[PDB]
């Protein structure tokens, strides 16, 4: 009965934390993508022109 | 490490380590105008890039400043790579300087106070590395003295003029013995023992624990003619011990090892039973002469670095004591690394089922000789090489080419041909035969040679490529030097070697293959690339330059280049064993091939059929089995693992941990020192429900039975197809059978594999009325496509074929109660009615499972098994020595995640990370790492490598599906939930024109589902996985605003191609790292600004995208990312004909 | 988990046994990697095709360097003469140190000792030991606080007692003989002697002569005098 | 306590590695006093 809540708590603490941090990290991946992308597409299209 | 004190009294401690390119920036900052008087108009890049060695010394604080570069020829043009030996002997006839024993310096700098110490330490390091380097030559224009620094080490010697001018150069010399002695050898005395005794006890207790403390002394006393003991001495004291014995139990060696090359271990004898009259593998050469090899049988040595050269010198004295003996043997027990002494030895090859407790090594009296020399082909060589090659397979070809080049000055076509012989004591034993490459661009497009060259400093003129190279193996230890001299003499930087798939043509070893003798040891394997699919019809001129575009007879690339030609590349003798490959296992073998730091020697693969991908199939055979698209025939050819991987055929049949042994059935034994289990999941027999349609029960009753195993006899007309070999077996049997013409056949199992089989059989040509197809209801109601529109399309195609489709059913008994083999008629239960069907043949894809046989073999092991095999989240089984991965594996319940498993992820990412973990046990160059914290034991860490399934489908559609790892969930449930995703979808599945993506509300892409009658560029589309809609050219607007006509055509446009390009992902890593950099005193990073704005740490009236984009475009970071991109375009433009930077104009 | 280290030695070459493994050719039928096949007999040439070059001397000529110790170590001293006496039998019981080890150890301990620090730790400056002329200039009154009423005057040779010596002078000379010579080398020695050598023999009782210890060769001895002949080494 | 049969399995599990350098073994036995007295018996 003790170990049950020990495991449940440890699991849910881990899983929630993982979700939260990955969620935050995503936005940064978005903004880095945006900045890479707009140049990459512009200058490649430009060359072929 | 060594301690140095500045004249200021400041103290530093320093290490020497072999240069890494980041060092170059620092070292170049050291360079001085004074140094430019010594070596001016050096730009380091060129000299390093041609270097024979780069050596750096550095302090505990990672302040880097001590460096020198050395090469096999002088600076200042005082002589040539062509030759220098006579001119230097004309300086001093007594100096034995030759490429055997000579190197020149070409640069140094250090911060002066530490510098003077560092120069000494670097010199000591070099002489410690390269034992024949008895001297370093240092040369300056005569107007310069060396001055204090170098005067502390180098002494002056007769001058050389400029080869051209009335400009003289002065010559100065440093002596190895001054900065690293030889040994002295004398035959042991009792007093000598006491010095050595602590050394042995430092190494090991065990011998003393048997013998008692004075064993070494008693051994010293023991000596006679049959056993001599000898030591090296320094400081008037011993610190090395070597034992030899005359006895060698020849019957053992004659059984265990193929002495074909090594007849000499016996005397000649006129019967010479050296040949037979697979039995050749059973045959053993019956030597009838006498034992003229001797063994070494005890060795320890250490100041420790003194061992490195001095061990070799022992061999010279040892041979002196055996006038009758010419070979030295040593047997080496497993796990023991090759310390220096053994490395000179040839590693003997054990026979085709030898198993010994040891590996065996050879060295020969001639090795002591030093007249080994290279010269380029002339006439007399013909006789010597004829004597030499007489056993060589292509002995005729090699001879004929040597004779040709002696006439022609050319190869038959006319291109460069170069042929080299090794001359020894006025005798020959070496041959090399090498050709000059020109498809270097093809190489560079196919393989990452760039890992080991900065190609742009090299030139298309500079490349050699090997074809034939054969030797007295004894010389092979020197041979690494032989490659150095070859490269010098040919004026080439690189040697290349192509390994050609050993299946070859269906019979022919096509002449693109080469007859490779020993060289493969010294080369490196080069990681294989991935070309983008090019829409050449949309490009015309703007193609990847057509040579690169070509296909060619696909093969593996191996290489050496001068800077490598010193690296000992320390072998690993550990018997590391990997079990199975299905779905996954190959990935582990790849990483262990593809790390040049190491050289695996005992690694062995055990598999039902050994290697993957043997067969020259034709694609219809591939149609049978749904694929993960992560490997193909050409991939297997490139990976070429057989080149180093040792292979056994048939699966394994028992574990036995206590021996650390594994059984292949019929008591054929393999031994492991690490055991990695990776069978994948495999199909198991579709067990009949037993309870029948003829018995009309309620379906849940039958459902419980349906879980059970089958244990009856196997129908000769029932098929289980795990593998291409199974598919070929079945297909040949079908072609040799009537059924294809006429029969009625069941494929059973609702998995994609069924639909792929159905399409395959329709391709073979069975009438769709022939085909019957039954798909039982699931334990969880996710279809094997989770796309009802495409599923409906397939089902309508099945209708047009007339395939016989049955939901809900469960397998009542084929042949009911009558004898089951062959099947002829079958029953199926349902929620309402009986079914009967006519079944000429039955195909299973019912459930994948661990194999019963191997499951039992595991349970015998008493490795923890919970219906699937139990591991921690760092692959440890209940045995510290046994580890497991892939969908056959599962975590402890404590992880509370029995839904989440290795089954969920990519295969490759699993194998890659598993190998990375296991390397940490093997690799000395990274530090050895602790066992996991329990804190890791808390969790399964989120991998991301997308999982691929892809298929051809009834009515000749192509299909491809890619996923983020997840617990299944129905499409419509996720779509009706708002809290998930925006989707992007251009499609009509029945019309054969279909994409679906899902994007996540984090606006990344994390799904693919595509359905097709077009050969999709899956390699390109796989890169679409995980991409932001921005990266896909603000794709979301393109989907919204009626802008995209369809996805397939739109990806043709050139900008996407970089997104496909592999380096671009690492460039994205660079670009993130640039944003991680902090550019100005006042400013957070762009990342920290975003973090604040997104976390409500700042709050806004505009939405965060607007604020962030404005602040970025206002900021200077944009220029830095733009510049970085342009630079990458420069490098990649070689690969890519469509990226603008200064360089286009 | 797993290690890499051993005593790094061979074994299975032993003539005594083909026994313990029984069948060693008992594995599965191998399918080798390529690389060893490239090493194997058909890719390689055989040793008997290779030339046996002529001479051991050619190897010796190819040698290049002066070894570590051979020369600076040279001295006139006879080696066996270094050896202490000790009573350990020739044929010790196994597990005992064999005799020769004891000799090395004892001699090394003795070399490692310095008489100067021992004698000073007992409290005696060796220079004090020699008899002196009385300084009639300043005859030491008992107030002066010297240990004796007056320094050494009776020759120490009177009290020097043979109780402790392990060898007779004749034995010392014999031990000087390295066997097989007609005539012995001198034996190595340390001895207490002045630093101004001519004045030393001219006036061994001089007030100002400083008596220092030094290493020496030992030339002969006379029972007639009971004196040894010794010289400071080169 | 109750663990006999395990002994047999371990007993077979016991390794088989030989006397690492047989000359030493022979020489040791030749110094054995009992062997020397056997030579005297001869």
């Amino acid at each position: 009965k003790a170990e049950k809540q020990v495991t449940l708590a440890l699991q849910r603490q881990r899983n929630l934390h993982e979700d939260k941090l990955s969620v935050i990290e995503n936005h940064l991946g978005d903004l880095e993508g945006r900045v890479l992308a707009d140049m990459f597409d512009f200058l490649s299209k430009e060359l072929v022109r | 490490m060594s301690i140095l004190t500045s004249p200021r009294g400041k103290v530093e401690v320093v290490h020497c380590r072999r240069t890494e390119s980041q060092d170059i920036f620092c070292i170049k900052n050291l360079v001085r105008k004074f140094t430019q008087k010594l070596f001016g108009r050096l730009n380091i890049i060129y000299l390093l890039e041609k270097a024979n060695l780069a050596v750096t010394v550095c302090n505990d604080k990672e302040e880097i400043m001590a460096h020198s570069i050395f090469l096999d020829y002088p600076n200042w043009n005082v002589a040539k790579q062509d030759n220098w030996i006579p001119l230097f002997r004309e300086l001093d006839k007594e100096i034995p300087c030759t490429p055997l024993n000579t190197l020149f310096m070409h640069f140094f700098v250090a911060v002066d106070e530490y510098a003077t110490g560092c120069l000494k330490e670097i010199i000591r390091t070099v002489f410690k590395a390269v034992p024949e380097l008895y001297f370093i030559f240092l040369i300056v224009p005569t107007y310069l003295s060396l001055g204090s620094t170098l005067i502390t080490v180098f002494d002056q010697v007769g001058n050389i003029p400029c080869l051209n001018y009335n400009e003289d150069f002065a010559v100065h010399i440093c002596h190895r013995h001054n900065h690293y002695p030889q040994l002295h050898i004398r035959k042991a005395r009792v007093e000598d023992h006491d010095d050595l005794m602590p050394i042995f006890m430092h190494y090991d207790n065990t011998l003393k624990e048997i013998y008692g403390e004075y064993f070494l002394a008693e051994l010293i006393e023991a000596q006679d003619k049959d056993h001599h003991a000898v030591v090296c001495e320094v400081e008037g004291k011993a610190v090395g011990f070597m034992s030899v014995c005359t006895s060698v139990n020849l019957p053992l060696l004659h059984e265990c090892f193929d002495l074909g090359p090594f007849h000499g271990f016996c005397t000649p004898h006129p019967d010479d039973i050296l040949k037979p009259s697979v039995e050749s593998s059973h045959f053993r050469p019956l030597y009838l002469g006498d034992p003229i090899a001797f063994c070494i049988q005890l060795f320890c040595i250490d100041v420790l670095i003194s061992n490195v050269s001095l061990s070799l010198d022992f061999m010279s004295f040892v041979f002196s004591l055996f006038p009758g003996k010419n070979f030295c043997l040593i047997s080496v027990p497993h796990l023991t690394p090759e310390f220096v002494l053994i490395q000179n030895f040839v590693k003997v090859v054990p026979f085709n089922n030898c198993t010994l407790d040891h590996d065996l090594y050879v060295f020969h009296r001639a090795g002591l000789l030093r007249s080994i020399t290279i010269r380029l082909a002339k006439f007399l060589d013909t006789a010597g090489v004829e004597k030499l090659v007489s056993t060589l397979l292509l002995s005729t070809k090699i001879l004929d080419d040597l004779a040709q080049y002696n006439e022609a000055g050319r190869d038959p076509d006319g291109t460069a041909l170069q042929v080299f012989v090794a001359e020894v004591a006025d005798q020959i034993v070496g041959i090399a035969v090498i050709r000059k490459e020109m498809d270097i661009e093809y190489i560079r497009s196919h393989y990452n040679i760039e890992d080991f060259i900065y190609f742009s400093h090299h030139q298309q003129e500079e490349h050699g490529r090997l074809n034939h190279f054969a030797l007295n193996p004894i010389f092979r230890h020197y041979t690494k030097f032989f490659l150095k001299e070859i490269l010098r003499l040919g004026y080439k930087s690189c040697l290349y070697y192509p390994v050609y798939p050993q299946t070859r043509e269906g019979k022919l070893q096509s002449s693109y293959s080469h007859s490779l003798t020993s060289a493969l040891h010294y080369l490196v394997p080069v990681r294989p690339r991935r070309q983008i699919v090019y829409p050449l019809e949309k490009l015309g001129i703007n193609a990847p330059s057509k040579e690169v575009s070509k296909d060619q007879v696909s093969f593996a690339l191996n290489h050496t280049n001068r800077k490598l030609t010193l690296e000992p590349k320390v072998t690993v003798n550990a018997r590391i064993v990997v079990v199975g490959a299905s779905s996954v296992g190959i990935s582990f073998l790849e990483t262990l091939v593809f790390c040049s730091h190491l050289k695996f020697n005992n690694l062995t693969l055990i598999s039902t059929h050994g290697l993957p991908g043997k067969r020259l199939l034709h694609n219809e055979q591939r149609k049978f089995l749904a694929s993960d698209h992560c490997f193909n025939d050409k991939d297997y050819a490139l990976m070429s693992l057989c080149s180093w991987v040792n292979v056994v055929v048939g699966r394994m049949t028992a574990i036995d941990r206590a021996a650390k042994q594994v059984v292949v059935s019929k008591s054929e034994i393999v031994f492991y020192d690490h055991l990695i289990l990776c069978t994948g999941l495999q199909y198991q027999v579709p067990c009949p429900t037993g309870a029948d349609t003829e018995q009309h029960l309620t379906n849940r009753e039958v459902l419980e039975l349906s879980k059970q195993r089958y244990t009856g006899t196997v129908p000769s007309n029932l098929f289980i197809l795990n593998d291409e070999e199974d598919c070929v077996r079945m297909l040949c049997w079908l072609r040799n059978s009537s059924i294809l013409t006429e029969g009625k056949v069941i494929v059973y199992g609702n998995t994609l594999d069924a639909y792929t089989t159905v399409e395959t059989l329709l391709n073979i040509g069975m009438k769709g009325s022939g085909i019957y197809f039954v798909h039982p209801p699931t334990e969880s109601n996710i279809t094997c496509i989770n796309n009802n529109d495409v599923e409906s399309a397939v089902e309508d195609a099945l209708s047009a074929a007339g395939v016989t489709v049955f939901h809900d059913a469960l397998l009542a008994q084929w042949n009911h109660g009558q004898h089951p083999d062959p099947i002829y008629n079958a029953c199926f239960t349902t929620s309402t009615k009986p079914i009967r069907l006519e079944c000429s043949a039955f195909f299973s894809f019912y459930k994948k499972n661990v194999d019963y046989e191997t499951f039992k073999a595991f349970n015998d092991a008493c490795l923890v098994y919970d219906g699937r095999l139990v591991i921690d989240t760092t692959f440890h089984t209940n045995d510290i020595a046994i580890r497991a991965a892939g969908s056959l594996t599962k975590f402890s319940n404590r992880y509370y995640s029995n839904e989440w498993t290795h089954s969920n992820f990519s295969s490759k990412e699993i194998g890659f990370q598993l190998a990375a973990a296991m390397l940490s046990l093997f690799d000395p160059t990274l530090e050895p790492v602790t066992e996991p914290p329990a804190d890791l034991d808390r969790l399964i860490p989120m991998y991301k490598g997308a999982k691929i399934q892809g298929g051809i489908l009834p009515g000749s559609y192509h299909y491809l599906h890619i996923s983020k790892p997840a617990i299944p969930t129905p499409l419509n449930l996720q779509r009706s939930q708002p809290d998930f995703g925006s989707d992007v979808v251009t499609g009509n599945a029945k019309k054969g024109t279909y994409f679906r993506l899902y994007i996540n509300n984090y606006k990344l892409v994390e799904a693919i589902t595509c359905f097709s009658k077009e050969p999709f560029p899956s390699s390109n589309y796989i890169r679409l996985f995980g991409q932001h809609e921005q990266v896909l050219n603000n794709l979301c607007t393109r989907f919204d605003d009626k802008l995209i006509p369809d996805l397939y055509s739109y990806f043709t446009e050139p900008w996407c191609m970089a997104l496909f390009h592999d380096r671009f992902i690492d460039l994205k890593k660079e670009l993130r790292q640039i944003l991680i950099s902090k550019q100005e005193e006042d400013k957070p990073t762009m990342e920290e600004i975003a973090y604040r704005l997104e976390e409500e740490e700042i709050n806004l009236n505009e939405k965060p995208q607007k604020y962030l984009q404005r602040v970025f475009e206002d900021s200077i970071y944009k220029s830095l990312l733009e510049k970085s991109i342009l630079d990458y375009l420069h490098y990649n433009q070689y690969h890519l004909p469509m990226y603008a930077w200064p360089g286009i104009i | 988990p797993l290690m890499k280290q051993r005593g790094f030695y061979s074994d299975i070459l032993s003539p005594g046994t083909l026994d313990k493994l029984g069948n060693v050719c008992c594995g599965p039928y191998m399918s080798q990697n390529l690389i060893r096949q490239a090493d194997l007999d058909k890719f390689t040439p055989k040793v008997d095709s290779f030339v046996i070059p002529e001479d051991f001397q050619e190897r010796v000529e190819q040698q290049i360097i002066g070894a570590t110790t051979r020369l600076l170590t040279q001295t006139d001293f006879p080696l066996q003469s270094y050896e202490p006496k000790v009573q350990v039998p020739f044929q010790v019981l196994p597990g005992q140190c064999p005799r020769k080890i004891e000799i090395e150890r004892r001699k090394q301990q003795y070399l490692r000792l310095d008489i100067e620090q021992l004698l000073t730790s007992e409290g005696i400056d060796s220079n004090k030991l020699m008899p002196r002329h009385p300084d009639l200039q300043h005859p030491q009154t008992i107030e002066q606080g010297r240990d004796p009423l007056f320094p050494i005057y009776l020759p120490l040779k009177v009290f020097d007692n043979e109780e402790f010596d392990c060898r007779t002078p004749t034995e010392w000379l014999n031990m000087g003989l390295e066997p097989g010579s007609q005539n012995r080398k001198p034996v190595p020695g340390k001895a207490l002697l002045p630093t101004d050598d001519d004045l030393g023999h001219e006036d061994p009782k001089n007030q100002e002569l400083d008596y220092r210890w030094c290493e020496v060769g030992v030339l002969d001895y006379d029972e007639e005098k009971k004196l040894y002949l010794v010289q400071k080494t080169d | 306590h109750t663990t006999k049969a395990q002994e047999r399995t371990r007993k077979r599990q016991q390794p088989v590695k030989l006397e690492p350098l047989p000359v030493l073994k022979v020489y040791q036995d030749h110094k054995q006093p009992e062997y020397i007295y056997e030579q005297n018996r001869q």
